[PDB]
């Protein structure tokens, strides 16, 4: 299975992925 | 706002993408 839900620490994680800027 | 959206429902990239400042 995969969650593909993002809450939390995780939902934090993915928008400093997403809108972090890193090339 | 983003904690319906992303947490309680799934979101698309563009979706989260549009919450960046």
């Amino acid at each position: 299975f995969v969650n593909q839900h993002l809450c939390g620490s995780h939902l934090v994680e993915a928008l400093y992925l997403v809108c972090g800027e890193r090339g | 706002g983003i904690v319906e959206q992303c947490c309680t429902s799934i979101c698309s990239l563009y979706q989260l993408e549009n919450y960046c400042n």
